[PDB]
């Protein structure tokens, strides 16, 4: 690889999404230990044309999570103890 | 002058009068045998992390 | 001299005057902002001592300095590419453009793939590729260049194909002249605008297109932003290389001097003066890095902010977007960062009219449904806010509250009914 | 792995502290890495020396650890203004902001309580189940050209209708729905239709 000399990863040429990151688009996954370079997404390829339009005729209310970190432990130390005792 | 690396062939010319080279980082990179005169680049041998 | 902030501007303020654009520019201006920086890894043993032994013996009774140096190092390294994958993979499919580029008059040629070069870069970013020029080991990011280039080619074939219908769902084709009708209608321009002037919007886009990349060519602090973060990271890199060069009060800087020419008691102690003067300048290498990877970490966090409210829908942020009422954008990757296209709506050639806020007829006032009372001097119009569209003042475009009596500067004029 | 977030801020701050106490086993260079084995074995003249080591030592020690306490409160305080914000806007109102309360348009927000965090329920509306339609700018009718006023205008293949653009409900093409700007010479891709008039 670019990154490096990677051994005990057998090298497929199938693209999956990025499980451990090796780097320079290499990742590896288990399923033995694969490497392999990554995909970015499914292909999709819109229609586009001038004079058609992909109107939705149906909704999904979707409740989605989102994990926010507030605050931290508050730790003190005592700096005379710690040096010294 | 002692250290550890790879002494390959060097394609610098040297000055008659100059000895050792330095690069921007002020590393020994070219050096000139006493023996004979020529001139070695000193690669760094290939560390890596493991 | 003494500096002057501007040009002094008196506005014709009066309490019945009102200015009204009658004509628009289609203004793209360039914002470059950084994401990543060069992920640098540091052995700390081999940065401080190399390969004696000595050293490394007495380096271990400092404990475990070197694992904290190279744990901040490897937290920094994968900061940065969460930085890239939060900027630029937004999505999770990989959008095409049609293979024929017939969207009404606009040309997206500079910012979309060349398929005549290797890199499949646009003409836009290939230039902003070529504007950007002892332990020590340089981690390669995660994501390639070529890969950056397929994500923001997806984004734009989605922005192009689809409008902001991608982003919030599964992407629904739409022709272009109706995406643009849409974001007319999001800046309170109606879609008629839109229709009637689509040769002169799409002349003026393509025209502020070509200034980006000639200005992006002509200008050699366009792209200073990455250059400066560029420049930082190699300055301090040969900072810390740098003070291996010195003895720290040491007889040497070179260990293996100290080590051929002292017994080890004293070369011990030669040895430790080293060792601590490595060792704090490796630590304010590491504490500098660890600000500049939050300062950029920080600049990533504002470049996926701008790529989720500005490329994957219209924003009603005000400058958030560029400069004016903001249109789309469109996203080019630079090198360690990301450009963005902002296209926005400019008013222009104003003209003054005499003003009302409601128009007294049959003892009732009337007001604007959406627009604006305006008189050219003697007849009284309803036009929209920000384009000069002048109405027959009817009771379809305006609605009844109240009398006369109440509503101060209102003036008299016929409502005409269908 | 789901409240990997907070693990890690967590995990960060034991690792710190002990990494702290770790640090009190190494000497440093001195003799011993307890005071009391110095203090108990040599004269003050030279275990001032080896104390003055074990100080300093320590003391760098200490401030190392107070410098990425200080730059991890930073991050975590740019996290919670963060979170604060979407507090402001994602619950306490509805944001047009894209991507800013989940994937998808969004509709409304609640708030729970975390072990040093929040977690935000973002409610969505998604669109699904999407359909093809022939499309025009606008409708030519009378020698006038008719634009929608909120809808777009979509044909099934004969007939021509109206609908709101997120979701499909055909309406017929009105004058209530519609308004004229201009004739038909103008505007390019328009279409011939009636136009009812109620
Ligand atoms: C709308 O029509 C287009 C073209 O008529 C459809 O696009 C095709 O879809 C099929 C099925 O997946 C593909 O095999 C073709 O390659 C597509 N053509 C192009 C040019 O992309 C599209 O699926 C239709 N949309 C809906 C919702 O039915
Ligand atoms: C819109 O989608 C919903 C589901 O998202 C459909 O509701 C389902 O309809 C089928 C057949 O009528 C039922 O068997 C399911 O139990 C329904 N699911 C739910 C959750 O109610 C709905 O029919 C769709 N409507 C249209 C017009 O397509
Ligand atoms: C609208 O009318 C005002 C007043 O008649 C104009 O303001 C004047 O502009 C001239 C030319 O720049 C100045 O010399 C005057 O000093 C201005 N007067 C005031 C009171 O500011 C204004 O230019 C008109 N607007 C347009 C678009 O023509
Ligand atoms: C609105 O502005 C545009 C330019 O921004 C005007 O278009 C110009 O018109 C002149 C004379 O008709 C031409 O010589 C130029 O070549 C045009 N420029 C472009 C880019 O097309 C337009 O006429 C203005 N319209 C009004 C009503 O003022
Ligand atoms: C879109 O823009 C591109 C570039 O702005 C146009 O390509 C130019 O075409 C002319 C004549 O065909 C050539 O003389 C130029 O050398 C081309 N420039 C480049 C950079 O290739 C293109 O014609 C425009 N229109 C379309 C439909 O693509
Ligand atoms: C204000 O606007 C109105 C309508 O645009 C102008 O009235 C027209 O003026 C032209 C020029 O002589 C006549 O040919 C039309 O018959 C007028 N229409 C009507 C309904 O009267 C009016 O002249 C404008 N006033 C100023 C001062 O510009
Ligand atoms: C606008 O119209 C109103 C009503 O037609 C005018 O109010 C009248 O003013 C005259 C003299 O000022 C009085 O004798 C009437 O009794 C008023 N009628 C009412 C119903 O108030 C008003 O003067 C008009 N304004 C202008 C500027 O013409
Ligand atoms: C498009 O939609 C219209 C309205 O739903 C359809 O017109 C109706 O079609 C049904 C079935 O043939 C008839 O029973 C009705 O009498 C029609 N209504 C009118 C007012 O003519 C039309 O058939 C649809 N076209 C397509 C191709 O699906
Ligand atoms: C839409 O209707 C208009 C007017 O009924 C049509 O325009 C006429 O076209 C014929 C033949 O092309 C000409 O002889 C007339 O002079 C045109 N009249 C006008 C006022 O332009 C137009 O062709 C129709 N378009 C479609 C697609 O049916
Ligand atoms: C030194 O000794 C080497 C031995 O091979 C010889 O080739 C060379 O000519 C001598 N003189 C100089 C000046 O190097
Ligand atoms: C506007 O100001 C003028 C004086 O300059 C005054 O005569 C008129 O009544 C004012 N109109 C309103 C609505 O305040
Ligand atoms: C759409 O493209 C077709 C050719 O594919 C052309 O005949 C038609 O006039 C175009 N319509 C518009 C509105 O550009």
């Amino acid at each position: 690889t670019r990154a490096g000399c990677l051994i005990g990863a057998e090298h497929v040429n199938n693209s999956y999404e990025c499980d451990i990151p090796i780097g320079a688009g290499i990742c590896a996954s288990y399923q033995s230990i694969i490497a392999y370079t990554m995909s970015l997404g499914a292909e999709n390829s819109v229609a586009y044309s001038n004079n058609s339009i992909a109107i939705p005729t149906n909704f999904t209310i979707s409740v989605t999570t989102e994990i926010l970190p507030v605050s931290m432990t508050k730790t003190s130390v005592d700096c005379t103890m710690y040096i010294c005792g | 002058l002692t250290g550890t690396g790879v002494l390959t062939e060097s394609n610098k010319k040297f000055l008659p009068f100059q000895q050792f080279g330095r690069d921007i980082a002020d590393t020994t990179d070219a050096v000139r045998d006493p023996q004979t005169l020529e001139i070695l680049d000193i690669t760094p041998c290939s560390f890596g992390g493991v | 001299y003494t500096m002057s902030l501007g040009a002094e501007n008196s506005v014709a303020y009066s309490n019945n005057s009102i200015a009204i654009p009658t004509n628009f520019t289609i203004s793209v201006t360039t914002e470059i902002l950084p994401v990543s920086m060069t992920k640098t890894s540091v052995d700390c043993t081999m940065y401080i001592c190399g390969d004696s032994t000595e050293c490394s013996n007495l380096l271990l009774q400092y404990g475990s300095f070197c694992t904290q140096l190279n744990r901040a190092l490897t937290g920094i390294a994968v900061e940065q590419d969460k930085n890239t994958q939060e900027v630029f993979a937004q999505v999770k499919q990989i959008y095409k453009t049609p293979p024929i580029k017939d969207f009404g008059g606009f040309n997206f040629s500079q910012i979309l793939p060349d398929p005549s070069k290797p890199s499949k870069r646009s003409p836009i970013e290939d230039l902003l590729f070529n504007k950007v020029t002892n332990g020590l080991t340089v981690l390669p990011p995660l994501l390639t260049d070529e890969m950056i280039a397929q994500y923001t080619s997806a984004l734009l074939a989605g922005t192009i194909t689809s409008g902001w219908t991608f982003g919030a769902g599964p992407a629904l084709q739409i022709p272009f002249p109706m995406q643009m009708a849409y974001r007319f209608n999001g800046i309170g321009v109606t879609q008629n605008v839109l229709y009637e002037n689509q040769k002169l919007i799409a002349n003026q886009f393509n025209s502020a297109i070509g200034k980006i990349q000639d200005s992006l060519s002509s200008t050699p602090s366009a792209l200073g932003k990455l250059q400066d973060v560029v420049n930082q990271n190699a300055q301090a890199l040969n900072t810390l290389v740098k003070q291996l060069s010195s003895n720290f009060g040491a007889i040497s800087s070179v260990l293996n001097d100290i080590l051929s020419r002292l017994d080890p008691p004293e070369a011990e102690v030669q040895i430790d003066r080293l060792i601590t003067g490595r060792l704090q300048s490796l630590q304010t290498y590491v504490t500098q890095q660890l600000i500049r990877a939050a300062e950029i970490r920080a600049s990533a966090n504002l470049a996926a902010t701008k790529m989720s409210e500005c490329v994957l829908g219209q924003s009603k942020r005000v400058d958030f977007c560029g400069k004016g009422y903001h249109l789309m954008s469109f996203p080019q990757s630079a090198p360690h960062g990301v450009v963005f296209l902002h296209v926005t709506y400019v008013p222009a050639q104003e003209k003054n009219f005499t003003t009302a806020p409601a128009i007294c007829h049959d003892g009732k006032a009337h007001f604007p449904r959406e627009g604006v009372f305006v008189s050219n001097g003697t007849h009284w119009f309803v036009t929209q806010r920000n384009f000069y569209e002048p109405q027959i003042i009817t009771t379809d475009n305006t609605f009844v509250s109240g009398n006369c009596d109440v509503v101060i500067g209102i003036v008299n004029n016929t409502v005409y009914d269908p």
